[PDB]
């Protein structure tokens, strides 16, 4: 049950130290609420030692909405005193053009995690940006809802299996642990957290990604 | 580009029956 720091101390106290492994943390909010910025920040933070809030790991980023920015990871790494090239080498990225491809990527991810095991930098984080984007776009009409819901549910079950088997933290953005983001100082609110206390945290988006 | 062998992909499908990835650098 390792924990990855968000880059923000107040957001970390709200999450009980940061996002947990063997779990799926879902951040929901409108465009610009900080979801994608929090994903880019986590992709850097995971690579740090546990004293510095990371897990000496690598990160996987599934991009469904054309939001992944390597130059953003470079900026966050540089402004946090890390080598940007090494950070970029430790983040695996794949763009999903439709729901089917999105699920297919989870089997390819499973394979890379097995390989990452026995290394000094195993994969510890899997990010899925806009988890429902394709499902909503491809399934319009009450008739397609059954397949839409079942396909999403199947994807989430696979994410849980990947998390529980490879001891990885799963982080998903949407327009188990649910966090609502809303609008420089953004606000984060826990949604009926099962073990953590009800509450809110104020955070900023900077050249260091997410921070107090 | 991060290649996964057909064999590795088969093991993955087996494990969860009971275009790909690239490093951010562009490999
Ligand atoms: N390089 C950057 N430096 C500072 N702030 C940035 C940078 N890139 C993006 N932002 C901020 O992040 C906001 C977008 O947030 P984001 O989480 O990516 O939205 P979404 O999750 O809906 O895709 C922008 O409105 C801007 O204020
Ligand atoms: C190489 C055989 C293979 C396996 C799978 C998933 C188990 N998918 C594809 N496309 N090909």
């Amino acid at each position: 049950i390792g924990r990855i720091s968000t880059g923000s101390k107040s957001l970390d106290k709200l999450l009980g130290g940061g996002i947990e492994t063997q779990a799926i943390t879902e951040v929901f909010g409108e465009f610009g609420s900080g979801k994608t910025q929090l994903a880019h920040t986590l992709a850097v933070m995971v690579q740090l030692p546990p004293e510095e809030g990371g897990l000496n790991g690598s990160a996987m980023y599934i991009d469904t909405e054309n939001t992944f920015r390597p130059e953003r990871l470079r900026e966050i790494a540089q402004n946090r005193g890390l080598d940007p090239d090494e950070v970029l080498d430790n983040v695996a990225y794949a763009r999903a053009f439709n729901s089917n491809h999105q699920m297919q990527l989870l089997y390819q991810a499973s394979a890379m995690m097995v390989e990452s095991l026995n290394t000094d930098r195993p994969y510890k984080l899997l990010i899925v940006d806009s988890l429902t984007s394709h499902f909503r776009s491809e399934y319009i009409g009450r008739g397609a809802l059954a397949e839409r819901q079942q396909k999403l549910a199947r994807f989430l079950r696979m994410l849980h299996r990947l998390a529980n088997e490879f001891d990885i933290a799963v982080f998903v953005t949407n327009q188990t642990l649910r966090v609502y983001l809303r609008k420089g100082k953004r606000i984060a609110r826990l949604i009926d957290a099962p073990h953590l206390p009800e509450g809110e945290a104020v955070f900023s988006i900077t050249e260091k990604g997410i921070e107090d | 580009k991060l290649n996964v062998s057909c064999q590795a992909l088969q093991k993955a499908c087996k494990l969860f029956s009971d275009s790909g990835f690239s490093t951010a650098s562009g490999k």
